[PDB]
């Protein structure tokens, strides 16, 4: 017979090259790709178990670009839940998430959960890119500030995971879940 | 084989689109599908003629007066992404492909297309309900290919450009001494006549002629070596800008000259 089971509907977004389309292959496939890397990753939907009942995962990522900004819209209807990504060594992407993704999906989905997400968090400590940032005065986001861009942007949580090693990374979808089921 | 009657085969079907699209009436899914069919006959038959360059062009132009209309006609459960996806698929092949300036006008045509499925596909969209996840998925592939394609295309008209530049360069430099060259050899090949003398009379007709264009002996030489090269990449091909072919003749002849007398040296002393 059938049984009915939860399904959830979550987007991505976030400045270009922040790891979004990273994240989420990584999530999906337990490997982060080499080279070739989509814009935008197959739309694609995962069974996870939480708290010992099933529930469906859709994951739409997102781009941004030219053509990709008269598609992103089309992705937002009966979002339960939306992640806005920043990366953790690039300043720029954290300014956006205020300036940018936050004011779009308020917009487009009032009233819906969001996650802030920092990725990258294995860059953070490495001196090859800290000193990359040093050699043009800028340094990496730390969790006090993340946490507090969360606090004013009204996100239900801040997490802060890197695809490549994926630390975080599980940890971003269990809560992503959770948040919808209150 | 593309002939002139499948040609005409294939228009006569268009203008049916054409004229549903008059009276509101135009099949979507028929006319983005036999579209794409239009597409790979222009294809064909442009490179194996079979079919002369009157119609050709009025084709070019059918299909691109019915991408027109098509615009046109936007602003007034997935069953379109299940027509379309062929479509796609086949113009992905030719992004893995290798490209020459004849093929320029191909990937004009298909950026069209993509162009359009995607003003028509995001036009139903925006409009009709949420978008299903096949459609989105569809759109960001079709995006992505619009874009890997419009940086080839515009990486192929930049080095055409650059050939166009470079020709003219070498044609403009050339003559200084075109001239003098051109009439030399000419005077050298209509005097030639096996012994031992022989050879020594030969050899004193090329020693004159090389004296004649002394001046320019060291031109020649660095000519042909720039020359070569451009007339290897835009090879032999008839299909390209009709003014680009006219100098890439032009050169060829020129670089004959030059090569004709840095050789005439070794070949007759
Ligand atoms: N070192 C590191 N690089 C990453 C990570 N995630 C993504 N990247 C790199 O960031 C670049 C952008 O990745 P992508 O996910 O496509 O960016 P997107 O436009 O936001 O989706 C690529 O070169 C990735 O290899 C990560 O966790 N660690
Ligand atoms: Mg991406």
């Amino acid at each position: 017979g059938s049984k009915l089971m939860q399904a959830i509907k979550c987007v991505v977004v976030g400045d270009g090259a922040v790891g979004k389309t990273c994240l989420l292959i990584s999530y999906t496939t337990n490997a982060f790709p080499g080279e070739y890397i989509p814009t935008v990753f197959d739309n694609y939907s995962a069974n996870v178990m939480v708290d010992g009942k099933p529930v469906n995962l859709g994951l739409w990522d997102t781009a941004g670009q030219e053509d990709y900004d008269r598609l992103r819209p089309l992705s937002y209807p009966q979002t339960d839940v939306s992640l806005i990504c920043f990366s953790l060594v690039s300043p720029a992407s954290f300014e956006n998430v205020r300036a940018k993704w936050y004011p779009e999906v308020r917009h487009h989905c009032p009233n819906t959960p969001i996650i802030l997400v920092g990725t990258k968090l294995d860059l953070r400590d490495d001196k090859d890119t800290i000193e990359k940032l040093k050699e043009k005065k800028l340094t990496p986001i730390t969790y006090p500030q993340g946490l507090a861009m969360a606090k004013e942007i009204g996100a239900v949580k801040y997490l802060e995971c890197s695809a490549l090693t994926q630390r975080g990374l599980k940890t971003v979808f269990d809560e992503a879940i959770r948040a919808v089921l209150c | 084989r593309i002939t002139p009657k499948k040609l005409r085969e294939l228009s006569d079907l268009l203008r049916t689109h054409l004229s549903s699209a008059a009276t509101k009436q135009l099949d979507m899914g028929g006319v983005l599908s036999d579209l794409d069919t239009m597409l790979v006959a222009l294809d064909k038959a442009e490179r194996e003629g079979g079919v002369d360059k009157d119609q050709l062009k009025s084709f070019n132009s059918l299909i691109l007066k019915t991408y027109r209309v098509i615009e046109d006609y936007v602003k007034g459960s997935n069953f379109m992404l299940s027509i379309v996806e062929p479509s796609l698929q086949r113009i992905q092949k030719h992004l893995d492909q290798t490209h020459s300036f004849s093929d320029i006008g191909s990937l004009v045509r298909a950026h069209k297309h993509l162009e359009t499925l995607l003003e028509v596909l995001v036009t139903l969209s925006q409009q009709g309900q949420p978008v299903s996840s096949e459609t989105y998925g569809f759109l960001n592939r079709l995006a992505e290919a619009k874009i890997t394609l419009s940086q080839q295309l515009n990486t192929l008209q930049q080095q055409q450009e650059s050939a166009k530049a470079q020709l003219s360069i070498l044609i403009n430099r050339s003559g200084s001494w075109a001239d003098v060259a051109r009439q030399s050899l000419q005077r050298f090949d209509s005097t030639r006549p096996y012994t031992a003398i022989h050879r020594q009379m030969m050899a004193a007709h090329a020693a004159i002629t090389l004296q004649e264009v002394s001046e320019f002996t060291d031109d020649m030489r660095n000519f042909t070596v720039d020359s070569i090269p451009l007339l290897i990449q835009l090879g032999r091909s008839s299909l390209m800008d009709e003014h680009l072919v006219e100098q890439r003749e032009k050169l060829r002849e020129l670089t004959t000259i030059a090569e004709r007398l840095n050789r005439l040296e070794r070949e007759w002393m």
